[PDB]
RNA sequence: CCCGGCGAGGGGAGUGAAAAAGAACCUGAAACCGUGUACGUACAAGCAGUGGGAGCACGCUUAGGCGUGUGACUGCGUACC
RNA sequence: UGUAACGGGGCUAAACCAUGCACCGAAGCUGCGGCAGCGACGCUUAUGCGUUGUUGGGUAGGGGAGCGUUCUGUAAGCCUGCGAAGGUGUGCUGUGAGGCAUGCUGGAGGUAUCAGAAGUGCGAAUGCUGACAUAAGUAACGAUAAAGCGGGUGAAAAGCCC
């Protein structure tokens, strides 16, 4: 705290209470008693424990049918009019679409979409996997995430 | 973060000075004496729960004794002629009946002299 | 002059190291 | 399975002393440290 | 059901007249504080005042046993640093007799303002005659 | 038919003023104007004016006769307090209180 | 030479009980002017007890 | 006429059409209960003393209602040695009307 | 527009959705101080309450009697850390 | 300091000794109802379902289970100008921390559930800051060099001007 180190008053004779500093946390505009610091709230998970709940909770997904697996799903030009109209025919809204390849115009039409995400075969997550209420597999990404996964 | 406290701490003292009021002076409207005094309630009302029951007790007790001595015994000699009778009314009722119905209470004397007798 | 205003506790106590009316110091 | 339905498993998680917060809690004013001894102090304790 | 209590109201009180000519004081007073109390009555309430006027008369002629009447002491203070004072039985009898009883019914009595409206039902005369005919007052024989 | 005057931020205490006011509650008016007229207190001046000010309120913006009028409510409210700091010996400050007030004066028919 | 606990407003009512002002009985009327003032005191006009004592 | 009889642990004077609150009983709140152990039966200047229980009456009775008392505050406090405790309590009782006093 | 000292301040009128948004201006708690109403209180002794409890006032009600406020009198009872 | 060496009144028993029958008398015991803990036993346990005993004063202290607050996800969801939060009342409810509903004010945000993280709960520290009491409408109004009157001005003159 910006100040002085000086008591404000003398310890005895007065009337008053005992003080030493005017940075004291119980002053007003006194300092934090247990005053934070910028700490890493990153947690370790192993890698059998991260892969344990990524096999986990995709064959909970399958058990409830929240998985839905397609040879290919293209879009022709980066158009969210035509990505819209693709899951309007697919009769989705909420929705994850991993594919095992770099589609550009898909990550165009998709990035506006806040009830629509596109990953690739790595980039996926369970908090996501969760989080969507349909997962959309391209079948070369099957393939990828259960090499990953053995 | 930052808990702000006013609202709980409100909460909390208004919860004690409604159950303050009525009293004299800061007792009913300062935190510090009404939760002291609060308290202390509670204290002789979990007494007093205790002390209804000897003060009642009490009160029959000298009823009966004022409504045989009328008829002419005592409660010493009243309680154990129905005892002897095997009479098991307590004496709440006892004390209504020698209030209300004197004549009832009049034949359950001449049944616990009849008991001695 | 608010600043003295706000500030008048600080010395209204100004000398305090006066007193000892007690000769008899209680020895 | 949504993110409002995960609940941990039972015994993994508990709660923690937090000292000086009424008598209900147990860890009342002294807060296991007892009175007026050198233990009690803030910093207090002898070395190994 | 609760249990009964007595109301100022409704309840009776009665008059008495009590010859106090040779009986013991405190085997007297005893039996007047009880029918001032009102333990007499099978209606009796702590807190009502449910007993009955009472008239005594002859207080002059009241009986103590043993050496009492020369050796029973009253003590008093009236304030003062000094003011203890003191008189004994044929004193206060010959004085101002009626204190006697009172001060025995007083100190048989409640303390508090039930006690003091009990003890004001009380009415004591030295000689054997009264100006309360007028009440109807029974012979009590005690 | 009730007509309201108020000196808000009258400059006297609210105790010296109860004292005056506690004088005319429930009064005819020429009787409380009568005892305002010969009573000694400033605030005598105060409320007086106060009292005229209600009147003509009252005669003006309500339409009222005023030997009808009676005083039903008054009251005196402690108001902001203005503070000074007086000094004492031995380098001590005393701070005084400066009191306000606000008289209301509340006047009808009924 | 000061107080140990806090005197309550009771006791401060009780002792401000004797504190109330008495209010002026009746205003002599002046036979003359017709105009009230104080008993044995002259009007605001000048008048007293009748007659004009002093012009203004 | 009234009648004393025992139910919860103890004696209640009643007449009938009365609604008297007992101890909470094991019947539903529309059926009828009995009291056989009645200790006095008054009828008038006709009493009859139960000696041990009056040996032919009894008590026909309807049940109006179950319910919980008002709430009570249980307050325990020792001074200066750091402990209370705060416990609330509502007590079940059943109200019942009399149908009868069958002497 | 009115009272007032060509004041302060206020009452109207008017604006505005709102002036209990009027510049000492969102919401405006508490301590504290007042006005009014109900009850109690001037023969009465103490941690000021609690248990009981008359009476009074007010509401409800099918009169059933319950509430609410007060609390004469009375048993017990010497604050907290 | 005052009776002041029965608690008092008072007592010649209302004192003492012996015996006896009564009765009062505690939060003790018993009765009725309700909660919980730990053990039994059995179920066919869903790891709790009957019965069953027994236990339940408690500081330091150890163990176990919870309430509520702010914030993040769930939540571009739900509630909300047909009235949010907040404030003030009332009624109901739970074993408790508490909860729900609603009247008035207020006039725009709040947030279930299940998880997560805490600047997470105050009556005390001669605690810090602000506001308001108290004493109290009391002390005092600062050299005991001294004022009085007329007139003026002015809403108003002991204090200003002449
Ligand atoms: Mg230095
Ligand atoms: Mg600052
Ligand atoms: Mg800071
Ligand atoms: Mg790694
Ligand atoms: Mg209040
Ligand atoms: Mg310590
Ligand atoms: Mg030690
Ligand atoms: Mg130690
Ligand atoms: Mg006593
Ligand atoms: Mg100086
Ligand atoms: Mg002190
Ligand atoms: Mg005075
Ligand atoms: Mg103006
Ligand atoms: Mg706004
Ligand atoms: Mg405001
Ligand atoms: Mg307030
Ligand atoms: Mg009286
Ligand atoms: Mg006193
Ligand atoms: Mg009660
Ligand atoms: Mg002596
Ligand atoms: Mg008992
Ligand atoms: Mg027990
Ligand atoms: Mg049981
Ligand atoms: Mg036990
Ligand atoms: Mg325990
Ligand atoms: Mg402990
Ligand atoms: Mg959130
Ligand atoms: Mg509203
Ligand atoms: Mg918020
Ligand atoms: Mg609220
Ligand atoms: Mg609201
Ligand atoms: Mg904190
Ligand atoms: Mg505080
Ligand atoms: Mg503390
Ligand atoms: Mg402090
Ligand atoms: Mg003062
Ligand atoms: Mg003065
Ligand atoms: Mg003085
Ligand atoms: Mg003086
Ligand atoms: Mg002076
Ligand atoms: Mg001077
Ligand atoms: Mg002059
Ligand atoms: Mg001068």
């Amino acid at each position: 705290v910006t100040g002085s180190g000086k008591k404000p008053w003398r310890q005895k004779g007065t009337g008053r209470a005992r003080s030493g500093s005017i940075k004291s946390p119980i002053w007003r505009s006194g300092g934090v008693t247990f005053a934070a610091r910028p700490q890493d709230h990153s947690q370790k998970v192993n890698k059998k424990m991260y892969r344990g709940a990524l096999k986990s909770i995709l064959s909970e997904l399958v058990r409830q049918d929240r998985l839905i697996v397609v040879e290919k799903f293209s879009v022709e030009a980066p158009k969210t009019k035509l990505l819209a109209q693709k899951l309007k025919d697919m009769a989705l809204e909420d929705v994850l679409i991993i594919t095992g390849e770099l589609d550009e115009n898909l990550f165009l039409a998709a990035r506006n979409l806040h009830k629509v995400d596109v990953r690739d075969a790595t980039g996926i997550d369970p908090v996501s996997l969760i989080a969507f209420d349909k997962v959309v597999m391209t079948a070369d990404a099957v393939k990828q995430v259960e090499e990953m996964l053995a | 973060a930052r808990v702000k406290r006013g609202v709980i701490a409100r909460a909390r003292h208004k919860k004690i000075l409604k159950q303050a009021k009525g009293y004299y002076g800061a007792r009913s409207r300062v935190y510090r004496v009404a939760f002291q005094a609060v308290i202390k309630a509670g204290q002789y009302a979990y007494r007093d729960r205790r002390q209804r029951k000897r003060q009642f007790r009490q009160l029959w007790i000298a009823r009966i004794n004022a409504a045989a001595r009328q008829n002419g015994i005592s409660y010493s000699k009243f309680i154990n002629g129905l005892k002897k009778a095997s009479v098991e009314i307590d004496r709440k009722i006892l004390a209504d009946i020698a209030v209300f119905d004197k004549v009832a209470f009049t034949a359950l004397v001449e049944k616990a002299k009849a008991a001695l007798a | 002059m608010s600043g003295k205003m706000t500030g008048i506790v600080k010395w209204f106590n100004a000398d305090k190291g006066f007193g000892f009316i007690t000769p008899d110091d209680g020895s | 399975m949504r993110l409002n339905t995960l609940s941990p498993a039972e015994g993994s998680k508990k709660a923690g002393k937090r000292l000086g917060r009424g008598i209900g809690s147990g860890l009342g004013k002294t807060g296991g440290r007892g009175h007026k001894g050198q233990k009690s102090r803030s910093g207090g304790g002898v070395r190994r | 059901m609760k249990t009964f209590t007595a109301k100022p109201e409704t309840v009776k009180r009665d008059w008495y007249v009590v010859d106090a000519t040779g009986k013991t004081l405190g085997r007297l007073a005893t039996e007047l504080a009880r029918r001032l109390r009102g333990k007499h009555k099978a209606e009796y309430t702590p807190h009502v005042d449910t007993g009955d006027y009472i008239i005594v008369l002859n207080a002059d002629k009241v009986a103590v046993t043993g050496n009492k009447r020369t050796d029973k002491v009253y003590y008093h203070h009236t304030g003062h640093i000094g003011g203890i004072k003191q008189a004994t039985f044929e004193e206060m009898i010959a004085r101002r007799p009626e204190r006697v009883i009172e001060i025995a019914v007083k100190g048989m009595l409640p303390k508090g303002p039930l006690g003091r409206a009990m003890f004001r039902k009380l009415k004591v005369y030295a000689g054997n005659e009264h100006n309360h005919a007028a009440q109807q007052p029974q012979v009590l024989d005690i | 038919m009730e007509t309201i005057a108020k000196h808000r931020h009258a400059r006297s205490s609210a105790q010296k003023v109860r004292l005056v006011a506690d004088l005319i509650r429930g009064k005819k008016v020429s009787q409380a104007l009568d005892i305002l007229t010969y009573t000694n207190k400033k605030a005598a001046v105060l409320v007086k004016k106060v009292l005229e000010s209600a009147i003509a309120n009252a005669e003006h913006n309500d339409g009222a006769d005023i030997d009808d009028l009676k005083v039903t409510k008054i009251f005196v409210d402690e108001g902001p307090s203005m503070k000074r700091i007086m000094p004492r010996a031995k380098g001590r400050a005393d701070r005084i209180l400066k009191r306000t007030s606000h008289i209301t004066v509340v006047v009808s028919d009924r | 030479a000061v107080q140990q606990n806090k005197p309550t407003r009771s006791k401060r009512g009780m002792r401000r009980s004797h504190d109330a002002l008495t209010a002026v009985t009746s205003l002599s009327v002046d036979k003359t002017s017709g105009e009230k003032h104080l008993r044995h005191h002259i009007t605001a006009d000048g008048y007293y007890r009748g007659r004009k004592v002093i012009a203004k | 006429m009234y009648a004393v009889f025992q139910s919860g642990g103890k004696q209640h004077r009643v007449s009938e059409g009365q609604t008297v609150r007992l101890e909470k009983l094991d019947i539903a709140t529309g059926e009828t209960v009995e009291f056989a152990e009645v200790l006095m039966i008054a009828n008038g200047e006709e009493v009859k003393i139960g000696v041990p229980f009056v040996d032919g009456g009894v008590i026909k009775a309807e049940v109006v209602a179950h319910g919980r008392g008002e709430k009570v505050k249980i307050v325990k406090f020792r001074r200066r040695k750091h402990y209370r405790k705060q416990q609330g309590h509502r007590q079940w009782f059943t109200d019942v009307k009399i149908t009868g006093i069958s002497a």
